[PDB]
């Protein structure tokens, strides 16, 4: 038996990882293939050859007939090493080619030699062939008769490649296996149905799975994990968490009778927290008394990349207000279709240095501020109010502020005056814009954004990467570029309607209209770039610290935990700031205790009062001069926190040229 | 309106069109042409074929007072086929007991009536209204329409073999049950044998059970075909649904008229190859496998048809086809390059140093090779497969740059670039740029008589086009003077004699392929060059065919021209002899690329031609006749005002499709000079080692596929557009009882939309289906294809619409829901709202029939048009109008249309509630087909209706109506002291075909509506005297028949046929 | 309004747009397209010399 | 207007952009009728005043 599942498999390695529970799949005899080597394979196989051919080619494979390749150097390295050393030369060579490798001293000038040489073929001798002129299918094809297959290029595809000469030539089975190719040549082989080709991570098992079932897809023996799990009985890493979806749907219960209304679907929250929330398939009512959202449904909405319904399949925005023309109050959850890891460590985040997160204005930061500081899962705190700057900060220290400097922009059109007439003037009874007015206002919102607002932002950013590292909200995409920010730029959005927040909170300091239309013109100040749904930040904040607490947990506080920061030595006339703290077990760390902190200095100016009922402190303020640290250099195994304030342990203090120095335990 | 705006934005919010094509689609039509996908047309259910559920409403009395619960089998957990309460009736739930491969993501779910059942039926066309409940009653027709094709659309599936076990209790005869899959299966067994259960008592489940025939339980036949292997096929008795049992077995029979067995493989295998290689096929006993690819041939004309249509007037989509189709000539052709041999041979021209010119090595920078001129010559070579769609023209800068004089001589090699390039492209005016390209060369020179002032004859060559630019001294060979242009009276006679000659090659194999081609015959290939087979298969250079003998006979034109008496003088004897020799050596060149063209380039492209991802498209070529040079190919895909006739409306409302596309005239004759063999080749080695990895896929078998789909959706498309609009088609309504609106050009359009969504959401799809069709007027479509030669004279196909079944089966379903409109949560008639204050027991879905009145009631007002209303002054009765003028008060038995009371549903609450109320007038209100709420009561305690009858009163909108509420007694089993209960909504017909059985664990049912389990159903048990095939399909369903269960097997081809490396 | 949503990375530009950009759009289109279908492109040797 | 905001027409854009094509290039060497049609129609939003 041998079924294909989505996901690199090797067979040391995702056995310790299980790979198959993580499917879905309770489960010896399941003996797992190495195709760690083949994705590599494929990957230099695709740049000579088109992709058809190549895929095609390789869909055709069992992967129980055992066998290999064999590459031998091209011809005159292959006469040259039968004429050395080893006489190996097969019993397929002629009778007086091998006549003439016997001798001693061949050259040139022999002439009967040479005369053989130039008209032999290495075709002659070993059948069948693989040349750089054939076909990827002919390549398995000849692969699947007899065990070993010559070839002379290295670009082939399919088992493991041994080699024939030196390389001073050239220039196990069990019952039930898996793998992660979908086999054809036995009538049964089995492709495994668990998720679909949207949210295979590989990018190039994706590529092979829909080449496959665009063609092949009526003649694939197709199962579903419980079948799976039916046929089957009758270090550990953190940044890999399995991920589902929420099957759920809204359901209006007035008095007596329910209704169903819509069919929504929620696409990739982790699985740990809905275990450690403990839903199932039930009832739920998610309003307060108020009316706001009760605190972990609104989690579940900021874990998650996408909303959408499925009838149609247009993205669903979720009304956060109580005015009825759709409020959703009621809901019930009816599954969980789909099961893959996913890695939350992202691709932008490379070195470490600011995160600059940009939401839209009119966004939920008032509970996620509220939230996220209230969040802690070890002797360390996640993500305190203290290191997040808001959007509203950066234009306030100024005279009179940005919102009240684009306040008064009325006075320059012509027919307007008293702001709630140009607030009428823009908006019709929809509060859609219109096309010109609002072009018109910001013909002239415009420079008092650029010439006006970006020196003090730049200015502003270079005091917040000096005074430590930080997170800050950005209301729109330019606002983080025309000042030179310096930090990772994440382009973030929620699944709700941004807009109608704005209606419901009073004491808004001006127009209500007004931040409206304020809010439209920061969306059309920023760039054309897709936001990228803040789930995929929000999961990389919480879910490998909640991941960390199921095995570093209560091994000792003293030499679980270590922290990363700049060191002044101590002869100083009147040292030790933290830049991250790293939570790892014991090997980790002691893996951690080696990887030397130079070649990373800075300049930290120290010089405060003690400002806190906390012990000795002055805030000073570090400016990095080499480069960032990368995160490869911590490792993929210990998490660490991601903001920090700059304090050591009176007198005055100066330009300190420091140095990292890891401590621990 | 503070508060009030933000719904407003809201709700402007949520009207975003579901439709977003607007950006451009022509990079992914290319891709799918030359890539398509295939559907999924074979899935296996596992479950029981049922779409019907049995659903308890109210739970039984299990402890009560006149009855001990040690009569009723809840109480010894017995389970039973039915559930034991006090009302039971029958919703609709599609694919539960379905253990199904993948889901089709189609399903028709519903709520028990007594919940809300509307978001149904408000799924499609309201854009525009406003609360969660209530729907508009003009969308009636399309939201069933819709939900019948999602009926349909969520059954296609094939009955899978599970496996058996005799039973060891004596509960039967020894029979043999099913057991089906699934993580809890043990009860199942009660649900899906309802005989098999014991007789306890005289409850109305033990009398039903009790009084049936025995020996129809389990298995009764089977098809034992080897000694242990899967049987084929069994008959099962079990619960079923007699409508979904006829789905699967027409679907069940489109697929096994599909099927073939792989000795035609094999044959056809062999035919498309010409034997160059063989294939296998076993000689045994067959396991049974199904593998369904034979498909019609006017299914393949219509794809082919919609293919054409598709890439229309743009040369970006067809240039990747034929720059694949170069490549893949390249991998199996013999020939190559030999770039070197032109340079070899102009070594040995014997000329001067001393002069100037050097006909020798002007040819050499006039025609460098570079390695790359096979990319422009299999190209052009591959464009012979279509003539209709593309043009291969040669590039205008190719061409002397304003004339050039005969003088030179590099103008003088440029000619014979063009004389040689000219006759592989399929331009038919191909002579015509050859003759004009030597008559603007000589200007002043020779002159010939033109046709007007415009087209003269310095008029340069490339832009003769059109096939009647053509002067008429070229065709009249005697209007050039002999001796005033002798030389261009030669190259005359030359292209009107020497002209290569079309001829045909026979590809394809019609058995298993349906032929695509359409204005030729199947299985016929036309070649604009003349072709004979080889004798030989160690091929060698020969001399007599027509591209040597073109080359030839320009090689000598050539040579008269530089022996004329005017044009030698200005030479000198050095160059005259250097050229003379030049051109004697350059006809007697040694290439093969004639001989190639001649005797195996036609073998190899009808072996490439069937496996190929866009089939050929040819209208037939021809030489140098004026009068059928074919111009405006041309595809229709609609009708026009009232003619409803193909051949009548074909030639006026088509399409015009065609490129011409550009090739360069040098890389064409390098090709045509300079190309050699393998040193030992030998064909029938050479070809059957190239044509062997190519025959081992499939793809063409999944095109095959997808043309079933692709033919399918526009006979579904018409069909359901058809119920809505007025087409042209002779189809068979049945929902005219449903109201709905008079639908335009944009509501066709949207509801097809949303048909080939559904559409392509089953069968996994993923790109462009039905679309070409769909963005024009999809009520009056059609298919047909035509051109005309240069006379007028058209030729045209009008394909044929052969058999469909989702059709054929969306119909079945209508002809279904007529009969039980009540199942999916629909009534008929209309109702009567008036004040009915009783103490009896009768349902308000079945009425005593003194209640009602008609247009046919003696006494009774209608009221039509005119809704006007004149007060009451000083105490008189306020009163309104009749249609015949009269004027009346407000008492007695009215009818209203129900958009009269949606027009004025403010004015008329205010005016008619109070009176309906508390006084003595009724009102009929005509509406056709509504859905409903089902509230029950307790019938022991009073109950009045006045809360939900005027909650439905003041919802009614001109947009949308919500669901009418009715009130249900609960029927009980002993005496039950009446309470007075008043009612205000009832209906007219009956209504009561939803229940299923009242008081199921109970000997009797004394006070409320009674109904026992119904006999006219479960028809195979209660008759003896009945076959077991026998169902009564379009009146009702019967809930139980027998079922065939296949355990056929799907392999793929190469497992099966081998090959023989 | 006048973009879709992504392919990949890259949103594109609906042709209905009310702006100046689709003319800038429609010659880099036509720019791109025309250059891919040149044939000297495909040749593994004018792709190692424009590596070089 | 009044004659606009009355009317149950709206002009959409979208009628000519799915049939017309801006890509089309028939030829190589200039633009096609087809985008040569779209180049003067300009089926912008603008207005029909």
């Amino acid at each position: 038996a041998y079924i294909a599942v989505p996901a690199v498999v090797d067979s040391r390695s995702s056995e310790a990882i299980g790979l198959l529970e993580s499917f879905g799949v309770d489960a010896n005899d399941v003996s797992y293939q190495d195709h760690d080597y083949v994705v590599d394979q494929l990957q230099y196989m695709l740049d000579g050859y088109e992709a058809g051919d190549v895929i095609d080619a390789l869909v055709y494979r069992n992967w129980l007939h055992h066998s290999v390749y064999c590459l031998l150097p091209p011809k005159s390295q292959l006469l040259e090493y039968w004429k050395s050393n080893p006489s190996v030369i097969p019993d397929n060579v002629d009778r007086r080619l091998r006549k003439r490798l016997m001798l001693k001293k061949d050259l040139r000038k022999d002439d009967e030699y040479n005369q053989l040489a130039r008209a032999f073929k290495i075709s002659d001798v070993y059948a069948p062939l693989i040349s750089s002129t054939t076909s990827p299918m002919t390549m398995i094809q000849n692969l699947n008769q007899g065990e070993i297959v010559y070839t002379t290029t290295d670009r082939v595809i399919g088992a493991r490649v041994l080699l024939y000469a030196p390389r001073k030539y050239y220039a196990p089975h069990s019952r039930f296996n898996v793998g992660t190719f979908p086999s054809i040549a036995t009538p049964k082989c089995s492709v495994m149905s668990g998720v679909d080709i949207e949210s295979i991570p590989n990018e190039f098992i994706k590529l092979f799975y829909q080449r496959v079932k665009s063609i092949h897809a009526n003649i694939l023996n197709d199962i579903s994990p419980q079948i799976v799990s039916d046929m089957i009985n009758r270090h550990v890493d953190v940044y890999r968490v399995d991920v589902v979806n929420v099957l759920f749907e809204v359901v209006d219960v007035a008095d007596g009778l329910r209704s169903v209304s819509r069919k929504l679907i929620m696409h990739t929250v982790p699985v740990c927290i809905l275990e450690l929330l403990g839903i199932e398939i039930a009832d739920y009512c998610i309003r307060q008394e108020d009316g706001m959202f009760t605190d972990w449904f609104l989690l579940l909405t900021m874990l998650s990349d996408g909303l959408t319904d499925r009838r149609t399949h247009c993205q669903y925005l979720i009304n956060p207000s109580s005015m009825p023309p759709d409020v959703i109050l009621n809901i019930s959850i009816t599954g969980f279709i789909n099961r893959h890891t996913i890695d939350v460590m992202p691709d932008v985040y490379d070195f470490i240095k600011p995160i600059g997160a940009v939401l839209p204005k009119g966004s939920f930061k008032s509970t996620i501020m509220r939230v996220l500081d209230s969040i802690s899962v070890l002797g360390v705190k996640i993500m305190p109010r203290a290191h997040v700057v808001d959007s509203d900060e950066v234009g306030e220290q100024m005279e009179p502020t940005f919102e009240h400097a684009v306040m008064e922009i009325y006075k320059g059109i012509a027919g307007v005056d008293s702001l709630d007439d140009l607030t009428k003037w823009v908006l019709n009874s929809d509060l859609v814009p219109h096309d010109d007015r609002l072009g018109q206002l910001f013909q002239a919102f415009l420079p008092l954004a650029k010439d006006l607002l970006a020196p003090m932002a730049r200015q502003f950013y270079d005091n917040s990467m000096s005074e430590g590292r930080l997170l800050t909200f950005a209301h729109a995409d330019s606002e983080l570029l025309n000042a030179n920010y310096f930090g990772h730029l994440l382009r973030l959005k929620i699944p709700y309607i941004t807009e109608v927040n704005l209606m419901i909170r009073k004491n808004r300091e001006g127009g209500e209209l007004f931040q409206l239309v304020l809010s439209y013109l920061y969306k059309m100040y920023a760039t054309s770039a897709q936001p990228k749904w803040f789930g995929s930040l929000l999961r990389l904040l919480i879910c490998p610290w909640l991941h960390m607490e199921k095995l570093i947990g209560e091994a000792d506080p003293a030499s679980t935990s270590a922290e990363i920061g700049w060191h002044v030595p101590r002869e100083q006339l009147m040292g030790f700031i933290p830049y991250v703290s790293i939570r790892a077990p014991r090997l980790v760390i002691e893996e951690l205790m080696e990887k030397n902190w130079g070649q990373y200095h800075a300049q930290v100016i120290v010089t405060d009062q003690l400002v806190v009922g906390e012990p000795r402190r002055v805030s000073a303020k570090a400016v990095i001069k080499g480069n960032h640290l990368p995160v490869k250099l911590i490792s993929r195994f210990a998490c660490f926190t991601l903001t920090s304030k700059y304090e050591m342990r009176t007198g005055r203090g100066a330009a300190y040229n420091a140095r990292l120095a890891f401590r621990s335990d | 309106e503070i508060q009030r705006h933000i719904t407003e934005f809201i709700s402007s919010w949520q009207n975003h069109p579901i439709v977003q094509v607007s950006a451009d689609v022509e990079n992914r039509k290319t891709a799918q042409l030359l890539h398509a996908d295939t559907p999924r047309l074979v899935t296996w259910d596992a479950g029981l074929c049922t779409s019907f559920k049995i659903v308890p409403i109210v739970p039984a009395q299990v402890p009560q007072d006149v009855l001990a619960y040690t009569f009723f089998t809840s109480s010894y957990a017995i389970q039973s086929p039915f559930p034991e309460a006090a009302v039971s009736r029958i919703v609709v739930h599609t694919r539960w007991a379905s253990n199904v491969d993948f889901d089709r993501d189609s399903s028709v779910i519903m709520a028990p009536p007594t919940e809300n059942n509307i978001h149904l039926f408000k799924q499609l066309l309201n854009t525009e209204t406003l609360s969660v409940r209530g729907a508009n009653p003009l969308m009636f027709r399309a939201n069933v329409l819709h939900m019948l094709l999602e009926f349909v659309l969520d059954n296609l599936y094939l009955n899978r073999h599970t496996g058996f076990s005799q039973d060891h209790t004596p509960f039967t005869e020894g029979a043999n049950l099913r057991s089906l899959p699934g993580p809890d299966a043990e009860k199942w067994y009660s649900i899906m044998y309802p005989t098999r259960m014991g007789t306890p008592n005289v409850s109305k489940i033990c009398n039903f059970v009790a009084s049936c025939v025995r020996n129809r339980v389990g298995r009764f036949d089977r098809a034992q075909m080897m000694n242990g292997a899967m049987s084929e096929w069994v008959d099962v008795f079990e619960t079923s649904d007699a409508l979904t049992v006829s789905i699967r077995g027409r679907w069940m029979a489109r697929l096994a008229r599909m099927n073939i067995n792989p000795t035609e493989i094999e044959w056809a295998l062999t035919e498309c190859a010409q034997g160059y290689v063989t294939v296998t096929s076993p000689y045994a006993p067959s396991v049974n496998r199904l593998m369904p690819y034979r498909i019609s041939n006017a299914e393949r004309q219509i794809s082919q048809i919609i293919r054409v249509m598709n890439i229309g007037n743009n040369a970006t989509v067809i240039q990747p086809v034929l720059q694949d189709i170069s490549v893949l000539l390249q991998r199996i052709s013999p020939l190559q390059i030999d770039p070197t041999i032109i340079s070899n041979t102009m070594s040995t021209v014997s000329e001067s140093t001393t002069q100037t010119l050097s006909p020798a090595s002007s040819i050499l920078g006039k025609l460098r090779p570079s390695n790359s001129d096979f990319s422009s010559f299999r190209v052009a070579l591959a464009g012979w497969l279509y003539n209709g769609v593309v043009t291969t023209v040669i590039d205008d800068s190719s061409y002397p740059k304003d004339g050039g004089s005969v003088t030179s001589l590099e103008n003088l090699w440029d000619f014979f670039i063009l004389a040689l390039a000219l006759p592989l492209t399929t331009d038919p005016c191909a002579p015509v740029k050859a003759f004009m390209t030597l008559a603007n060369m000589m200007v002043g020179f020779e002159t010939i008589p033109m046709d007007n002032q415009i087209y003269t004859q310095s008029r340069r060559a490339s832009a003769f086009s059109t096939p009647h630019t053509w002067p008429r001294c070229f065709m009249n060979i005697q209007l050039i003077s002999p001796i005033d242009a002798p030389i261009l009276r030669q190259w005359a006679e030359i292209i009107h004699r020497y002209w290569p000659n079309p001829s045909q090659i026979r590809y394809g194999t019609p058995n298993v392929f349906g032929s695509a081609n359409l204005f030729t015959p199947p299985e016929v290939l036309l070649l604009p060059i003349d072709h004979q087979p080889a004798n030989v298969t160690t091929p060698t250079l020969d001399f007599t065919n027509e591209l040597t003998n073109w080359r030839a006979r320009v090689c000598e034109l050539m040579k008269n021209l530089v022996d004329n008496q005017r044009y030698q003088p200005g030479w000198t004897q050095s160059l005259v002899s250097s050229m003379r020799g030049t051109l004697g050596k350059l006809k007697l060149i040694k290439s093969m690329t004639p001989m190639y063209l001649q005797q195996l380039a036609p073998v190899e492209l009808a072996v490439i031609a069937p496996m190929l991802p866009f089939p050929p498209f040819q209208v037939p070529y021809v030489r140098l006749d004026r009068d059928r040079v074919p111009t405006m190919v041309g595809v229709t895909r609609q009708s026009r005002d009232t003619i409803t006739q193909p051949a009548l409306s074909l030639s006026t409302t088509n399409t015009t499709v065609g490129v011409p596309l550009a090739l360069d005239a040098r890389a064409i004759t390098v090709a045509l000079l300079s190309g050699k063999y393998p040193p030992d080749l030998v064909t029938n080695v050479w070809y059957a080692d190239a044509i062997y990895p190519m025959y081992a896929d499939t793809e063409v078998f999944s095109n095959l596929q997808r043309d079933v789909i692709t033919c399918e959706a526009v006979q579904t498309l018409v069909t359901l557009v058809a119920q809505i609009s007025e087409t042209q088609y002779p189809v068979d309504r049945y929902l005219d009882w449903i109201p709905s609106l008079r639908a335009s050009a944009a509501t066709a359009a949207t509801f097809a939309e949303w048909v080939n969504t559904s559409m392509k959401t089953a069968f996994d799809l993923s790109d462009m289906l039905l679309e070409p069709l769909l963005s024009g007027d999809p009520r009056m479509t059609q298919l047909a294809i035509q051109y005309q030669q240069y006379n007028g004279r058209t030729f045209n196909v009008i394909p044929e619409m052969p058999g469909s079944v989702i059709a054929d089966c969306v119909q079945l379903t209508a002809e279904v829901f007529n009969h039980e409109y009540n199942l999916f949560g629909i009534a008929r008639g209309d109702i009567i709202i008036g004040r009915v204050q009783s103490t009896h027991l009768w349902s308000p879905l079945a009425p005593p029939p003194d209640l009602v009145f008609d247009r046919d009631t003696p006494g009774v007002h209608i009221f039509g048009r005119d809704c006007r209303i004149s007060f009451g002054m000083n105490g008189a009765a306020p009163m309104i109008r009749d249609e015949t003028g009269m004027m009346v008060p407000f008492e007695g038995n009215w009818i209203f249309p129900l958009a009269l009371w949606q027009m004025n549903t403010r004015y008329f609450n205010q005016q008619f509630d109070a009176w309906i109320k508390t006084g003595e007038l009724r009102i009929r209100i005509e509406m056709g087909a509504y859905p409903y709420m089902l509230h029950y009561y307790d019938p022991r305690q009073y109950a009045n209706a006045w809360n939900l009858t005027s909650a439905w009163l003041e919802e009614i909108t001109p947009t949308s109506i919500p669901s009418v509420p009715f009130m249900v007694p609960i029927s009980s089993d002993h005496d039950i002291s009446s309470a007075p209960a008043v009612q205000y909504i009832i209906s007219t017909e009956y209504n009561d075909r939803s229940l299923f059985c009242t008081n199921s664990s109970s000997p009797q049912t004394i006070a409320g509506p009674d109904k026992h389990i119904p006999v006219e159903r479960y028809n195979i048990l209660t008759n003896p005297d009945a076959p077991p095939t026998q169902i009564q399909l379009p009146e009702v369903v019967d809930l139980y028949n027998v079922v065939t269960r296949y355990a056929y097997e799907t392999p793929p081809i190469t497992a099966v046929v081998m090959g023989v490396p | 309004k006048d973009w879709t949503g992504p392919i990949g990375e890259i949103r594109i530009l609906k042709d209905t747009t009310s702006s100046i950009a689709r003319y800038l759009y429609r010659t880099w289109y036509l720019a791109a397209a025309r250059m891919a279908a040149q044939p000297r492109t495909w040749d593994p040797l004018f792709q190692a010399i424009m590596r070089s």
